């Protein structure tokens, strides 16, 4: 219930990770973390609402297996802009991961979402 | 149910747009 | 007439200029000849004149560089204006020869140390590139003009060799830079030699050049792409069987996206969308040959990972089809949307639509039934929906302009709708646009529209689509039958077989609900005959491809409406 993590990874060092950095940060407000990989992660606020912006995106229909055993869950977008992010042609079009954490199993979780959102 | 065809790709293998070489003026 | 009368009196002198055993008074003549021989009409007589013959005959052997120049440049410039024909006679009296001759020399004089180039006036080289750049055009509209001279040029190895020389010192003019690369490009499109001889070049090694030119920042990277696309196919380096250092098809999608990233040089636009589409193809042969934050949070988020990734994939063995996806359809889709507001863009439309057709039409083409080939399926699924929605409304809701473009989109739609099933989108119903689209619409055997609007309809319309919607499509299909006196007969096997793929499971809802209780099976039993006459209404020889597969539709619809009656 902590804290949501996006995610990028670019095997290419150079231009196209200092771009997906960017995105992120301005995404999250935050300066974003590296790892060959981007990600950033954030709690509270800005969690819930880049979770159901995105969440958007993928019509509010999941699967079964991306939730975890310790009932958490995730998804893949592949346009960073179906989320209301404007397009910078200096930047291009980026992936993101998405990544929800919940504590306090897979069945509360499911059944979690189901109720809200 | 059920049902017969055969080498279908190359039916449909038509329809990938497809390229070769080749103008401009005015100078 | 009299329109060539007054020509003969501008002209004939000129030629007897150049015909002087004065080789500078035609140096002078010659050098004049290029200006002279621009003209359309003109030209004509020109030819008739036997100009061809002379050049070839005298001017290209003198010893002053000016007249072979001069020459070279006169024989270029008839080309391009001309017609294929006129490069086919050249090849006739095998140019090919004097080119290879022409070419040894140029390399003679850029390999040389002993003058050596570099060291040369600036006019003595400025002629040596006014030289190289008429070879090189020859070249070019010989080895397009038909197949055996794109062979028989890819044979003569000093061509070759100068073709690399240029490429990989990058000291001449970027005009003349340019047109090499665009040189090679021709010739290395699904030809063997030249992939070999690119690949095989140890002597300047232009291969490792390309590759790093198409790989880096350079503002010609595209370029480099396009003849390296064409080795990989042509030797077959792809994603089953990698060249030199795992050098796949896939490298390259990188590069020719980020020329995409930018545009909101415009040739270079244009080639890389291009080049994608062939990589489209191209992989058609791919699939074929083929059968407080750190640590292991990260370690466990690739638990989650299972789920289709927009990052990184569980396509280990399919790298090229992962960056199509990954890298280049986000783009291919931006750019298939953005406006149409000059006919510049229209163009690079159509072309990103070529593309996403290419793509497409290649992956529907695999199995999916049951769980066959479930990572493709699982990667292309949310990408060929991505594309239904984002790409195939929009030009649907706009029910603006073009025809040919209408031809393209609903082609790409049948691809999308091939491989979706009824677990396609329905917004606005767009079933109806397309029915719409087939009326009002009312060659290659299977090009027409009528076909691709039947094939992508009865693909939306299989279980569980809404039944409703399925109930229309089943009845709009079913009327073609009936009323199948003015039907073309590719969309007769179309039609029949889209039944077919929709209403063969009596445990479906629609088998029920709308086959049954609208009685299909009567109007089946109705065209059986009919099917049977037009049928043998078909000449076998001419073609036979399209009899055969009506022979098929009738067996399986024979076979098909006595197994209907199976199931009450």
């Amino acid at each position: 219930i902590q804290k949501l993590v996006l995610n990028i990874s670019v095997g290419e060092s150079g231009d196209r990770l200092t771009r997906a950095a960017k995105v992120l940060e301005q995404l999250s407000g935050q300066t974003p973390v590296y790892s060959i990989a981007v990600h950033v992660t954030v709690r509270g606020p800005k969690a819930e609402e880049i979770l159901e912006r995105g969440l958007k995106v993928k019509e509010y229909e999941l699967r079964r297996r991306n939730f975890s055993e310790t009932g958490n869950f995730g998804f893949g977008i592949s346009e960073h802009i179906d989320l209301g992010i404007k397009y910078d042609p200096s930047i291009g079009i980026y992936g993101m991961d998405f990544y929800c954490c919940m504590t306090r199993t897979r069945e509360e979780t499911i059944r979690w979402f189901k109720q809200r959102f | 149910a059920f049902h017969k065809l055969v080498k279908n790709s190359a039916y449909y293998s038509r329809f990938q747009t497809k390229f070769k070489r080749r103008k401009t003026d005015y100078y | 007439p009299e329109l060539a009368k007054l020509r003969e009196d501008k002209i004939l002198p000129v030629l007897k200029d150049l015909k002087s055993p004065d080789a500078k008074s035609r140096t002078t003549a010659a050098g004049a000849i290029a200006n002279i021989v621009q003209d359309a009409k003109c030209r004509k007589l020109l030819l008739r004149e036997q100009v061809v013959h002379i050049v070839l005959t005298e001017t290209l052997t003198d010893n002053n560089i000016d007249s072979r120049a001069a020459g070279w440049e006169i024989l270029k410039v008839l080309a391009q204006e001309e017609e294929a024909d006129f490069c086919v006679h050249l090849y006739r009296l095998d140019v090919l020869t004097a080119i290879e001759h022409a070419a040894k020399a140029v390399l003679e004089t850029l390999t040389t140390s002993e003058p050596p180039f570099s060291k040369l006036l600036k006019a003595q080289q400025r002629l040596v590139w006014d030289i190289t750049g008429s070879l090189l055009v020859l070249i070019g509209l010989l080895a397009l003009a038909r197949d055996e001279i794109h062979e028989a040029v890819a044979t003569k190895q000093t061509i070759l060799r100068l073709l690399f020389r240029l490429i990989s010192a990058d000291i001449a003019p970027q005009d003349i830079y340019e047109e090499a690369i665009s040189c090679l490009t021709t010739l290395s499109e699904d030809n063997l030699k030249v992939g070999q001889a690119i690949t095989d070049d140890q002597e300047t090694h232009v291969y490792d050049v390309l590759l790093k030119l198409a790989t880096g920042t350079d503002p010609r990277a595209v370029m480099a792409c396009g003849v390296l696309h064409n080795v990989f196919t042509s030797l077959q380096w792809m994603d089953h069987s990698p060249g030199k250092d795992g050098a796949c098809d896939a490298i390259l999608i990188p590069t020719l996206t980020r020329a995409l990233e930018h545009v909101v040089y415009a040739n270079i636009t244009l080639l890389a969308l291009v080049t994608l589409a062939s990589i489209g193809t191209d992989f058609q042969e791919t699939l074929v040959k083929g059968n407080s934050i750190t640590s292991e949070m990260q370690a466990d988020m690739e638990r989650v990972v299972g789920a289709d990734g927009t990052d990184d994939g569980d396509l280990e063995d399919l790298p090229t089809l992962r960056e199509l996806i990954q890298t280049a359809v986000p783009q291919l889709i931006r750019l298939s949307n953005l406006p149409i507001d000059s006919d510049e863009s229209l163009t690079i439309q159509s072309h990103a639509l070529s593309a996403l057709n290419n793509i497409s039409w290649t992956i529907s083409c695999l199995e999916f039934a049951n769980g066959e080939n479930a990572n493709i399926h699982n990667a292309w699924y949310p990408t060929a929906k991505k594309i239904w929605r984002k790409t195939i409304l929009p030009i649907l809701e706009a029910d603006s302009a073009d025809l040919k473009l209408a031809t393209q989109v609903t082609s790409l739609a049948w691809a999308v709708a091939r491989v979706l099933h009824g677990e396609t989108p329905t917004d606005g119903n767009p079933h109806r646009k397309f029915i719409s689209l087939y009326h009002s619409s009312k060659e290659d055997p299977f090009q027409g529209l009528g076909v691709k609007c039947i094939g992508v309809v009865g693909s939306l319309a299989h279980d569980p689509a809404p039944i409703e919607v399925n109930r229309e499509v089943g009845v709009f299909l079913v009327t073609l039958l009936r009323q199948s006196n003015n039907v073309p007969p590719a969309e007769i096997v179309e039609a029949l077989n889209q039944l077919f793929d929709i209403y063969g499971d009596e445990e479906l809802a629609c088998d029920k609900e709308v086959f049954w209780k609208d009685g299909f099976l009567k109007h089946l039993e109705e065209f059986l005959p009919k099917m049977r006459t037009l049928t043998k209404g078909i000449d076998k020889r001419t073609q036979p491809e399209l009899r055969t597969r009506a022979d098929e539709a009738l067996l399986n619809l024979g076979r098909f409406v006595q197994y209907k009656k199976k199931h009450a």
